[PDB]
RNA sequence: CACUGGGCCAGCAUCAGUUUUGGUGGCAGGAUAAAUCCAUAGGAAUGUAGCUUGCCUCGGUAAGUAUUAUAGCCUGUG
RNA sequence: GUUCCUGCCGAAGUAGAGUUAAGGUGCCGGAAUACACGCUCAUCAGA
């Protein structure tokens, strides 16, 4: 193996197509998705680029911003949170 | 009566089964057990009613429904209390049948719809259904069970009858979709069940002649799959569009499509009573109507339905005899088309009838030289009709030289080449039948087609000199035309020429009229096979 | 729905994406209105103009140095 | 956590399983349903009747689908997608027969309907409404049941076998060391 | 072929505005918190320690005084 | 009957970020199928 991320759902948009909901797997609480704001999100061939905003709601579920809006057909796709910028 | 069983199947009385030779009851006796029935019927039925109001959370729910709900939910709770006990509530089926009479056009599509479905889920008989009167084993002896059993199977006749009387004023309803689904609505019944079969009949025919020509055309498609499903009755369905074909008032769109719907019946050799009646009815028609452009089409429509029936049809030439000249006339006319068809009917019966046949070679020679051959869609018909010809003439080696000599003049200025192919294996395969054609090319157009711009056509040709004709399929129509060469050479067919792998196909394998494409493909290479 | 927020930054407004604003040309005195304002305008052909007027005016244009909006229109075709 | 999930439709709510499923769909997840038959619905078997018929498919596994494509917004892409994902049976079918099937507590009955009160199954709502296979399927279930009871001695031989590979490990000396260490 | 300056993009650093979220430090007030703790006399029961009586499955059983004893507790109160 | 588009004054706005009222947190749908009490399942249960 050489996974050095781990790989989430995009669930919905804000509702705003330009941020997103993203499901994390292993984090039921806000302070558990504390540690991963401010990470790179990648949805995977063409990739695109974005980043965790902040916490949504209490299940867990993070807000992303990507460069370029995700097509709203991946609702449900998977998608990878790295660890870089790493803050420990 | 048990309500867990159709009430047809319910065991009757065993009196009604060995009652054959039972006097005629009287009148006032058939009234009395008919009164006796109706009493019985609405007697402990109730009592089933006044059962069904002890559960008070199934009465109430669905007296709301029956009360506040909407026109679905009502019908729909309405055709349920049908289904679960349709002997026993009347009051909902006429219930049902009331909300089938209103104003409201798609309220009683919806409740017709629904009787539609309660008939045709095997509640109607496998059987017609009885009048009263008409019952077997009727007799004072009956029991009350059977006797209200006999009552509401007259009941049930008369709500059909009275159904189909709202099908009668639906049918005529000016909208367009009405008239359809109500179209549907009576083919359906008369597909599936028995029940007032004739007058279904009646109805669905009777549409033939409508204004609108796309509930004719509705017509048309459904009485041939009728005879389909149910060939026994093409004999009744024929005679039922005979009944309106004919009528003093029958109006031109009627009798077209009408003779439209009689061409498109299929016959076997078997019929030849059918056959003897189509024939018959055809040329009262065309009688009825020569005693133009709309003329022209009923000419055609007249004639092939002639040319379908002619075989299977056991008349005598004499018949035939006296519409010849006039058959003639058409093969002049305005119309290609009904001179083709014309032609065909001619050459039929001057081979039954073993008649001289010079003159129609006279006019079959010139036709050939007609120009609205050259654009007409029916020049597959028109191929096969002079192979058979030619093939029918062995004997005369100077008149079919000189038809194989103006066929291929008359070849030389066309555009068409799925009907030059045709002529090229034409005369191909009237050289077997016929060697003494191949010495034209030893004792002069040839050389044109052998230069011709379609590859397909060159090889025919070449084949055609040199004799070599294993290599040959059949031409067929539809293919070579203009359309399908775009379907090929956009690449995009799918039921493509891209996909095939051109790299590794033999070179005698491929086909003429791929050739080029070939080529394209071995030098590509790349985006050959994909 | 319309309204005044909706209102463009002046700075940006009547602005082409190639950052030059449209000025109608006539003929080529009008043309030579232009002459220094290369970098803020671009001329464009009036619709009523014919196609020998419409060379000498895309010659006096080049050599101007101003950038034309619509060239080879009415001597090309889209 | 899992490619596919088989869920097991006995003792549940039709309403509360299928928000559930329709749920997961949507966030990707494959579910398939078995046993639907034995699904049940709140409420007195008159009225569960009444209502399917108002929407007058016969079959539960039918029923359920409809219950779960109310969730899911079907007329769009992504609640189409949703809809292939899915799967429904009544019973269970192969190959599915040879694998373990969960449980969702949110939709079991038990925990849901209090009891003294009045529910219904869907298989005799579906039977009622005129699907004619009920039968078929118990026989089949019963001979499920008798190869299930095999599978459970074999299991119960298997947590035996388990229990003494357990005890052979723990006289090894390198785990011991090991978990006084760290972990 | 090598280096350097401009422009586009991606990341990082150091700042500015806006807010969001933690961790942690210092200080004032209260009845200078009130508790607790250690003291502390008096009092009680949800009555310990025991004695006594009846009967006793020969160790537990039943309740009269019993205010601390082989448990503890509440008030005043430093 | 209505009265091209935009704006303005007045009885009795656009975009990003954060906060919040009214509301809501089974799914469509963004939010705990969270907690803690008292109730009620009625043939008019109760939204
Ligand atoms: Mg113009
Ligand atoms: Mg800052
Ligand atoms: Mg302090
Ligand atoms: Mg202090
Ligand atoms: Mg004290
Ligand atoms: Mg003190
Ligand atoms: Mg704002």
């Amino acid at each position: 193996s050489h996974r050095l991320y781990v790989k989430g759902k995009h669930l919905s948009y804000q509702r705003n197509p330009n941020v997103s909901l993203i499901k994390i797997e292993g984090v039921a609480t806000p302070q558990d998705a504390q540690f991963y704001l401010g990470k790179r999100i990648a949805y995977v061939i063409r990739v695109m680029w974005g980043k965790v905003t902040r916490t949504h709601g209490n299940s867990g579920v993070v807000r992303a911003t990507f460069r370029n809006n995700l097509p709203a057909k991946t609702f449900g796709a998977s998608v990878r949170i790295f660890l870089y910028p790493s803050n420990i | 009566i048990p309500y867990d069983k159709p009430w047809y199947e319910i065991p009757l009385d065993p009196q009604v089964g060995q009652n054959d030779d039972v006097e005629e009851l009287s009148k006032e006796q058939i009234e009395k057990l008919f009164e006796r029935g109706k009493q019985t019927l609405e007697a402990d039925n109730q009592t089933y009613y006044e059962e069904f109001t002890k559960d008070s959370s199934q009465a109430k729910f669905m007296s709301q429904i029956l009360s506040d709900g909407t026109l679905n939910d009502k019908i729909s709770a309405v055709t349920l209390l049908i289904q679960d006990s349709p002997l026993h509530n009347t009051k909902s089926l006429e219930t049902l049948v009331s909300y089938c009479g209103k104003k409201s056009r798609n309220s009683a599509l919806q409740s017709l719809n629904a009787l539609k479905d309660l008939f045709l889920n095997g509640l109607l008989p496998n059987r017609k259904l009885r009048y009263f009167k008409n019952q077997p084993g009727l007799s004072m002896m009956l029991n009350k069970k059977t006797l209200a059993i006999f009552y509401f199977e007259d009941y049930l006749k008369k709500l059909f009858f009275r159904v189909l009387e709202v099908l009668e004023v639906l049918s005529h309803d000016p909208i367009i979709h009405v008239r359809l689904q109500i179209l549907n609505h009576v083919f359906d019944l008369l597909t599936n069940q028995p029940e007032q079969e004739f007058n279904l009949l009646r109805l669905g025919v009777n549409k033939i002649g409508d204004i609108d020509s796309k509930v004719s055309s509705k017509a048309s498609y459904l009485l041939l799959k009728l005879e389909q499903a149910h060939p026994n009755m093409k004999s009744i369905v024929i005679d039922a569009i005979v009944d309106i074909a004919l009528r003093p008032n029958a109006d031109y769109h009627t009798t077209y499509y009408s003779v439209i719907t009689l061409n498109q019946t299929i016959l076997k050799r078997s019929e030849d009573s059918v056959a003897n009646k189509l024939v018959k009815t055809y040329f009262t028609l065309f009688e009825k109507f020569l005693i133009d452009e709309k003329n022209s089409k009923l000419f055609s429509a007249l004639l092939t339905g002639i040319n379908r029936a002619f075989p299977f049809a056991q008349i005598p030439a004499s018949v035939y005899e006296v519409h010849m000249e006039t058959l003639f006339k058409i093969t002049h006319s305005s119309n290609f088309n009904t001179s083709i068809q014309a032609l065909v009917l001619i050459n039929q019966v001057t081979v039954k009838a073993k008649l001289n046949s010079d003159r129609y070679y006279r006019t079959l020679y010139e036709s050939l030289f007609d120009p609205r051959l050259v654009n007409s869609s029916k020049q597959g018909i028109y191929l096969n009709l002079l192979y058979k010809s030619l093939k029918q003439d062995a004997l005369n080696v100077e008149r079919v030289e000189a038809f194989v000599k103006r066929i291929l003049q008359v070849c030389s200025h066309w555009l068409n080449v799925g009907t030059i192919t045709g002529f090229f294996f034409l005369l191909i395969q009237l050289a077997k039948t016929v060697p003494q054609i191949k010495n034209l090319l030893t004792n002069w157009e040839i050389n044109n087609f052998i230069n011709h711009f379609h590859p397909t056509v060159k090889t025919y040709a070449n084949a055609y000199v040199t004799g070599e004709t294993e290599q040959i399929a059949k031409p067929d129509l539809g293919l070579f035309t203009l359309s399908h060469f775009l379907d090929r050479f956009v690449y995009r067919s799918a039921k493509p020429v891209n996909t095939e792998d051109w790299l590794t196909k033999k070179v005698e394998d491929i086909k003429p009229e791929d050739k080029f494409f070939y080529q394209y493909f071995t030098t590509k290479k790349t985006a050959d096979g994909k | 729905q319309p309204k005044i927020g909706y209102g463009s930054n002046k700075k940006t407004k009547f602005l082409s994406p190639s950052g030059h604003k449209t000025f109608l040309v006539a003929n080529v005195k009008d043309l030579e209105t232009l002459t220094m304002h290369t970098k803020t305008y671009a001329a464009e052909i009036a619709h009523n103009i014919s196609a020998k007027n419409r060379v000498v005016i895309l010659a006096r244009a080049k050599a101007l140095g101003i950038k034309v909006t619509n060239p080879k229109g009415r001597l090309a075709l889209e | 956590v899992e490619p596919v999930v088989v869920i097991d439709g006995k003792g549940h709510l039709v309403g509360r399983l299928a928000s559930v499923v329709a749920k997961q769909l949507l966030n990707g997840q494959k579910i398939v349903v078995v046993r639907a038959e034995e699904l049940n619905i709140s409420g007195e078997f008159f009225r569960n009747k009444l209502k399917y018929h108002d929407f007058l498919f016969r079959a539960p596994s039918r029923i359920f689908y409809k219950a779960l494509r109310g969730m899911v917004s079907h007329k769009t892409a992504r609640g189409k997608a949703a809809l292939e994902r899915l799967k429904v049976f009544e019973g269970i079918p192969p190959p599915y027969d040879k694998k373990k099937r969960v449980v969702v507590p949110q939709a079991l009955r038990v925990l849901r309907l209090k009891p003294g009160r009045k529910y219904t199954t869907l298989g005799k709502l579906s039977t009622s409404v005129g699907w004619k296979y009920e039968d078929v399927v118990a026989k089949l279930e019963a001979k499920r049941k008798v190869s299930s009871a095999e599978y459970y001695a074999k299991k119960r031989a298997f947590t035996k076998k388990v229990a003494s590979a357990n005890a052979t490990a723990a006289e090894s000396d390198v785990a011991k060391q090991l978990a006084a260490l760290g972990y």
